[PDB]
């Protein structure tokens, strides 16, 4: 086969990432654009996804297949960042092609990003920070208010963000052995046509859509303590099946010994998933329990969990038959009952153990609250997954900015052959900020330009541990067409998600570069 | 489609003009076949120094050279606005709209566009000829040429101008300033900041005499004599020869005593300075040396023309007859080293005002130093405008004529009914090329300034009286701004007389174009 | 930037080929095939289905053509060249002026709301209560076809069609539900033949032709309650491997006895609610027939699947599969008529927002024509129940937008400008169209209307027999206005979606 080597494969590894980095180049951040994918069938497909239009390039080059392996890396993990990642690692290629005629040894140039990679991380450590400025300013609320920008909800996104984000903050509980990890489906949010749209109020604590049946029963007893009971199986006569045509006190026997269990236990709360017979409603009139008819299924798993209660699968466990006083018993407070408009709502605060809570969102009719709802859950992803990583790092070219001006002066404190390699490593980070304002409209030479001035004067007073003027975390806004800090704006990535992009960045730019020859058959 | 294929032609020679008018102009290199390099600046000036080959790129350059004979100021101006009506009329052919309702159309928007200059007019000239005055009119001639020099020969220009021209006001039968009136020399060495203003001709040649100035009497006379010196002889043939050695000692000494005696009947009539067109004798030079008479040859008889008009000298076909009627008065002559090397210039005190005057350019510079050359004579012809034909009136520059145009037209497109609306509408969007183009060759972005203008000329004010600022034009910026600035602070205006000559001429020019459907051609 | 020319190419390339496609003037198009056959009808919809493409944006434009074509019947060949025409006066601007394509977008998006807004000041209110002005809107689509001669019958026809699928509702309270009236499936129609035109009507329910399996049966039922089953009533077998074997001379009763007694239990599951009817879903066998026969319930079988759905809105019996898990709830109570009268030699039922409606003519190929004049007919009422209100023809909601575009967009003052006065002159290429189709002098023409809408109305559009500027409204020519609204809507987002895509990957 034919065999080549020198100079001329040097070439042809910058040429075939620069074909790669293009189709990725528009597809950077939330702005870019969708792209079609024409094969020899003459079928296409429309995404806005980069990640999986690398899956199915079609590319042959040796250096080019790299790509798509390093492509696969970060989906099965992070999934998140491809895109990014084969930028950073097009622009290194071709600085280091540059270098050829400066005599630059290749080995250096991967010995030099190896010895500024370790001490980079370094420096990311330093400016990392957990979740601040709840007291005095807003973070979370900014989020939810530009996801929901292209939907009605957006413009009363700010006073529906004040409630989420206090429901959620509290959610967080130790988990195993102090994990504090957000679960991924909570705060089941609920629908009324009462007032407006904006008189939505947030309930601290769990929230039920029931009703009491007959209204004969107190709306609100046992204030100072109150056990919840949460039973599967129904309080109603017992049939046959819904298929058999048609024992009288046999069938009648059985409903009033599951209430002698209840009455005996101490349970003012009953819930029963297939609703409560009249014979069995007279006997909770003089005892002052509540009961709810036609209950959810999904309901009353979650209260289990919230209430501290277990879930009663049959009564007909073993030989005997009984509700198990006190051991499914949970400690509540107090549970009252409020009226609201249209359908009415049962509030339950004060359990053992619940950190959670339910956000009743009224509106004028339930055709505008079934959007407000779906976007609400797609508004809560997007707040979930950054608040799950306590160690978090502003986005939006803060990480690349920060660190080129960082390596300027400590590429001196390296030297001997390796301080071109810094150089030109702290240099090829600029294009993402780049290419990012492509999209945008916005002019990428005075967006990169202005946010290097902003850095410079930021990192001088640092060290001294005094400023006046100076601030960090100067991000860029391309919505607004402003810089402005990326923590207020709302955009917020974690911190293992930028670390595993950067390292995984530079293992598939050193394979690249070892390469002198290429032989195929 | 070839009409459409004309206009592409053009477009391939309009973008080498948009690089020229603005600061961001710059000379082109043309080497010709005779092994000379000629560098200017000036479009109109390039035309002549190329080759041209589709006969209709002709019809422009025709029309470029009326700006520089009459105005001499708006070469640039008419050749760009020129090209940009060809593109919004390519549009009118691909919409099936006839090329004839289209030249009907801009006879109707000239005449609209002519009655509004007058209501345009923010200030008034009064023709004081002072050197603060004159600063006002230059300083725009001098922008957009060459960058950093307008401060300089802002003072230089102004004063030689002031010099030429005498005290009078009102009066516009007996005209004054001329073109030739300004000459611009050359010399090695120097800058720009020791240069000075003459008051007459400079000559930068050797006296070739042991004399090298005058005294500091008053009223020199000054003889010029065309014809060369030597012995009177017979005018048909008459050469000089010696058939023996004894005719030798007759016919030296005869030609000793015969020059002697007619230099010194000069001397005798306060003649200290003698013109002579051509050669001098040996032996001519050394009678001159004692009766302390200055020697100058000026071979060129053009520069005789404008010497003539200063101390009032005449040439005098004959040689012996100094006739005091014709002879010309000079207040001081004075023989100083400017630039390096020691010349004889030509000035004046009091009496016999000059009416042509020298500007002395110093620079380290040999590709600046022929751009300011040519670069004076466009400013030149600026001072001819100040006359009777509309010479007080100015309108605002700096692209701000044309934007602040778009809003007067747009608004008597929809009062006249009929097709003519197309035509109208074309010719006011035609003229957002001269603001684009200076801020696409600036850097600017076109998002951002483009913009701004339209929302400058064009306000919200409750109110039927205009208000707030009319003034803001086109900026090149080159550091950074926000928004734009208004041009009365710089005073950078654009007189009446220039920019609506230039509005007929190029109206022509591209009703030509459109109107030729049919090209003939032949091989030579 | 070679992206974006052959982005806008691909699909102005396929709208200037269409231009002759609109309106009723609409000149004749000719295809050449491999085979001796040809395409001589002018239908954009027929034409663009043969026409083979290269470039992958006009594949979108295909795609587009066929969701239009579904949600009214005519304006197809509109989209697509309003469509084609804003990329053709922005390639100047995205090229020659180098603007950037988000903003075009960006523009394009805040264009379409100020559009639907002055539509909807163009319209006039029209009352849709009154059966009289429902038939000349419909007539529209009836005239100038086979169905003329039937013209006066059709209307009334189509009237009772439309009048069958909606239902007017609206509160505050639940929000508007927009009638919900779906073409596709609930006014789906089963052409019978036989019977007659005039005495055809529209009955409400699901329509079979399985009569009663028993010969002395009540054709008359009170109060008949519809029951619907997946498992048929039969004798079973065993899921995993049965082996029977029949050797004994008495081993042929036990065989007997068994397949009674599955039946007889299959059954006994449905009588717990004891319905007055059973329908099954596959046949039913001889067997189960005297065992409901006592149970005064009749047995329907072989039902169609599909026809399934439909009979929960008129019954709200659940489909349930296994018997035993038939719940009470599915009773067929609140049944209008039960009557199984035969019409037309065919033994019918009545089950009576979903429905089958029943077609009768003189003969199959009638009906045929009847299907797709009928479809395309309803299509332009329902677009009258969406909103009380028309909007002038012939071009003249095209030009009222192009209007009120330019001068709002100069009080804007922004980088937006620029690519209003584009859509502005795409607004105008509809309606000149039509007249590059009449003879008429498109440059004299085009300027002269525009003028007339600072005087006069926006109503004033193009005659196509004319061909002189004249009043839509005084001579009789009006469309509906949700067909502008889905013509300037779809043709923008379809547009934007074109210039997303600066490259072309090639693989699989």
């Amino acid at each position: 086969g034919e065999k080549i080597s020198g100079d001329d494969i040097r070439n042809q590894n910058v040429l075939a990432t620069m074909a790669v980095a293009n189709v990725v180049k528009s597809s950077l951040g939330p702005v870019g654009l969708d792209k079609m994918l024409v094969d020899d069938i003459g079928d296409f497909t429309v995404t806005n996804d980069g990640a999986t239009i690398l899956s199915l390039l079609d590319v042959q080059h040796p250096a080019g297949k790299i790509l798509v392996e390093l492509a696969q890396q970060q989906d099965r993990e992070i999934g998140d960042g491809t895109t990014s990642v084969v930028i950073i690692a097009s622009e290194l290629l071709k600085r280091a092609n540059e270098l050829v005629k400066n005599k630059i040894h290749p080995t250096t140039i991967i010995t030099g990003f190896r010895v500024a990679l370790r001490e980079a991380i370094r420096f990311i450590n330093e400016v990392l920070s957990t979740s601040v400025d709840t007291l005095g300013k807003e973070t979370l609320i900014n989020i939810a208010k530009t996801s929901m920008s292209s939907k009605i909800i957006g413009a009363d996104s700010d006073f529906f963000s004040n409630m989420v984000v206090d429901a959620l903050l509290a959610v967080k509980t130790q988990n195993s052995k102090g994990e504090i990890k957000y679960p991924v489906k909570a705060v089941n949010v609920l629908k009324a046509h009462g007032k407006s749209a904006t008189e939505s109020l947030l309930v601290p604590g769990y929230a039920l859509n029931c009703t009491v049946a007959s209204q004969a029963m107190p709306k609100r007893i046992a204030g100072g303590n109150v056990k919840i009971a949460c039973l599967d199986l129904n309080l109603q006569k017992a049939r046959m099946a819904m298929g058999v045509q048609i024992i009288r006190k046999r069938e009648a026997g059985i409903v009033l010994e599951r209430v002698k269990k209840i009455i005996d236990a101490g349970a003012q709360v009953v819930l029963t998933t297939k609703g409560i017979d009249d014979l069995c409603l007279k006997e909770f009139v003089e005892a002052k329990i509540m009961g709810v008819r036609r209950c959810k299924k999904e309901d009353l798993r979650r209260i289990a969990r919230a209430t501290g209660a277990t879930l009663v699968s049959s009564m007909s466990n073993l030989e005997g038959e009984e509700t198990f006083e006190s051991s499914y018993l949970g400690l509540c407070d107090e549970v009252v009952q409020a009226k609201f408009s249209d359908d009415e709502c049962i509030l339950i605060k004060g359990t053992s153990k619940h950190s959670s809570s339910s956000i009743i969102l009224r509106g004028a009719n339930d055709y505008s609250l079934d959007e407000m709802e779906r976007s609400l859950h797609d508004s809560l992803s997007v707040v979930k997954r950054t608040l799950e990583s306590g160690n978090v790092v502003p986005g939006g070219g803060c990480v690349e900015a920060a660190l080129n001006i960082y390596l300027d002066n400590f590429a001196t404190t390296v030297g001997s052959r390796e301080q071109l390699a810094i150089a030109e490593f702290a240099a090829a980070l600029l294009i993402i900020p780049k290419t990012l304002a492509v999209n945008a409209a916005k002019d990428s030479s005075e967006l990169v330009a202005k946010l290097r001035s902003y850095h410079a004067a930021s990192q001088m007073a640092k060290p001294e541990d005094v400023k006046r003027r100076s601030y960090r975390n100067y991000g860029l806004d391309l919505i607004r067409g402003k810089i402005v800090d990326e923590i207020h704006a709302g955009v917020l990535e974690p911190t293992i998600s930028k670390v595993k992009s950067l390292k995984s960045a530079l293992e598939a730019c050193v394979a690249i570069l070892r390469i002198d020859t290429m032989i195929t058959v | 489609g070839q009409i459409i294929k004309s206009i592409a032609a053009i477009r391939e020679l309009h973008q080498m003009c948009l690089t020229s008018m603005g600061p961001c102009g710059r000379n082109k290199i043309i080497v010709n076949h005779l092994g000379k390099i000629i560098i200017t600046n000036d479009a109109a000036t390039m035309l002549r120094e190329l080759d041209i080959v589709h006969p209709a790129v002709k019809v422009l350059v025709m029309a470029t050279e009326q700006q520089k004979i009459d105005m001499g100021d708006g070469t640039n101006l008419v050749m760009i606005l020129a090209g940009e009506l060809l593109n919004v009329s390519e549009k009118l052919i691909s919409m099936g709209l006839s090329a004839v309702e289209i030249i009907q159309g801009y006879n109707m928007a000239r005449k609209f566009t002519l009655k509004e200059l007058d209501e345009m007019v923010v200030g008034e000239i009064t023709d004081k000829n002072d050197k603060n005055e004159l600063l006002k009119m230059i300083k725009p001639v001098i922008s957009s040429k060459k960058y950093g020099s307008e401060d300089i020969l802002s003072e230089l220009v102004s004063e030689a101008v002031s010099h030429v021209l005498p005290v009078a006001q009102q009066a516009g039968e007996i005209p004054y300033f001329n073109v030739d009136s300004i000459r611009v020399v050359k010399i090695m060495g120097g800058s720009l900041s020791n240069s000075t203003v003459i008051k007459g001709m400079v000559f930068n040649r050797e006296p070739e005499g042991h004399v090298k100035s005058l005294s500091e009497d008053k009223k020199h006379k000054v003889a010029v004599f065309t014809c060369p010196l030597d012995i009177a002889n017979t005018e048909t043939k008459g050469t000089v020869l010696l058939h023996n050695a004894q005719e030798m000692l007759d016919f030296s000494k005869g030609e000793e005593k015969q020059i002697d005696a007619m230099m010194k009947e000069i001397a005798d009539m306060g003649v200290e300075c003698i013109v002579a067109g051509a050669g001098v004798g040996e032996l001519a030079l050394h009678y001159l040396n004692r009766y302390g008479i200055l020697v100058l040859k000026v071979p060129s008889k053009f520069e005789l023309r404008r010497l003539c008009r200063v101390c009032g000298a005449t040439p005098l076909p004959r040689l012996g007859a100094p006739t005091p009627e014709e002879l010309g008065l000079v207040e001081t002559v004075k023989t100083m080293e400017i630039g390096g090397d020691r010349v004889t210039v030509f000035k004046q005190e009091q009496g016999e005002i000059s009416r042509t005057s020298t500007i002395i350019l110093r620079g380290a510079t040999q590709n600046n130093l022929d751009d300011i050359e040519r670069a004076i004579d466009d400013g030149v012809a600026a001072v001819k405008g100040l006359m009777k034909p509309s010479g007080g009136k100015l309108l605002p520059g700096a692209g701000a004529t044309e934007i602040e145009l778009i809003s007067r037209i747009t608004k008597y497109g929809e009062r006249t009914p009929g097709l003519l609306q197309l035509a109208i509408k074309q010719f006011a969007v035609a003229f957002e090329v001269v603001p684009r183009t200076l801020a696409e060759t600036a850097g600017l972005d076109v998002n951002e300034v483009l913009p701004n203008l339209y929302a400058a000329h064009n306000v919200t004010e409750p109110g039927a009286v205009k208000t707030d600022h009319l003034y803001k034009g086109v900026d090149i910026d080159g550091e950074s701004d926000e928004g734009v600035k208004d041009i009365r602070e710089e005073n950078i205006y654009d007189m009446l007389a220039t920019k609506k000559f230039a509005i007929n001429v190029a109206t022509e020019a591209a009703t030509t174009v459109l109107s030729i459907d049919q090209i003939i051609m032949a091989k030579k | 930037r070679q992206a974006q020319i052959s982005n806008i190419t691909a699909a102005k390339a396929v709208a200037d080929v269409i231009r002759t496609c609109l309106g009723p003037k609409a000149m004749l198009k000719m295809l050449l095939d491999p085979m001796g056959g040809l395409v001589l009808t002018n239908d954009g919809h027929a034409i663009l289905r043969e026409i083979d493409v290269a470039h992958p944006a006009a594949k979108s434009m295909l795609e587009l053509s066929r969701t239009q074509d579904e949600e009214v019947g005519d304006g197809t060949t509109t989209v697509i060249i309003l469509a084609g025409e804003i990329l053709a006066q922005c390639a100047p601007y995205l090229i020659e002026k180098n603007i950037h394509p988000v903003i075009i977008i960006q523009a394009l998006k805040k264009a379409l709301t100020d559009a639907l807004e002055v539509i909807k000041q163009v319209s006039k209110p029209v009352d849709v209560e009154n059966d009289a002005a429902m038939k000349k809107l419909i007539q529209a689509s009836i005239g100038t076809k086979y169905v003329i001669h039937w013209s006066e019958k059709m209307c009334e026809l189509a009237l009772d069609a439309v009048k069958t699928v909606r239902k007017d509702l609206g509160q505050t309270v639940e929000g508007e539900p927009n009638f919900e009236i779906d073409i596709k499936r609930y006014v789906r129609v089963e052409k019978i033949p036989g019977g007659d035109v005039l005495d055809s009507r529209v009955l409400k329910g699901v329509l079979l032709n399985k009569d009663v399996v028993h010969p002395k049966m009540s054709r008359h039922i009170e109060n008949p309650r519809v029951v619907l089953l997946d498992c048929p009533l039969e004798y079973k077998k065993g899921e995993s491997q049965t082996n029977i074997e029949i050797e004994k001379e008495e081993d042929w009763n036990r065989i007997l006895q068994i397949e009674e007694e599955q039946v007889q239990l299959m059954c006994e599951q449905i009588l717990a609610v004891r319905p007055t009817l059973v329908i099954t879903e596959k046949g039913v066998s001889d067997l189960a027939q005297h065992y409901l026969l006592k149970g005064g319930c009749s047995v329907l079988r072989r039902v169609k699947k599909s026809d399934n759905n439909r009979i929960a809105r008129v019954t709200g019996a659940t489909i349930v599969n296994r018997v035993e898990d038939l719940k009470e709830s599915d009773v067929g109570t609140n049944c209008g008529l039960f009557k199984v009268e035969m019409i037309g030699d065919e033994y019918f039922s009545f089950l009576d927002k979903a429905c089958t409606i029943m077609l009768r003519g003189g003969s199959k190929d009638i009906l045929n024509e009847i299907d797709r004049n009928l479809q395309d007919a309803m299509a332009v009422a329902r677009n009258v129940m969406l909103s009380p209100s028309l909007s002038p023809g012939g071009g003249a909601t095209e030009m009222a937008v192009s209007v009120k575009l330019a001068e709002k967009a100069k009080q804007l003052e922004g980088i937006q400008q620029w690519p209003y006065q584009a859509v502005a002159d795409a607004m105008e290429c509809i309606p000149r169209t039509l007249i590059q189709n009449a003879g008429g002098d498109p440059i004299r023409l085009l300027s002269q209307l525009r003028a007339k809408h600072a005087q006069g109305n926006f109503t004033t559009g193009i005659d196509g027999d004319k061909g002189k500027i004249v009043d839509m409204v005084s001579y009789g020519i009006w469309e509906p206005e949700v067909i502008k609204q889905q013509s300037v809507k779809t043709a923008i987002e379809s547009a934007c979606l074109l210039l997303r895509v600066d490259d072309i990957v090639s693989g699989v």
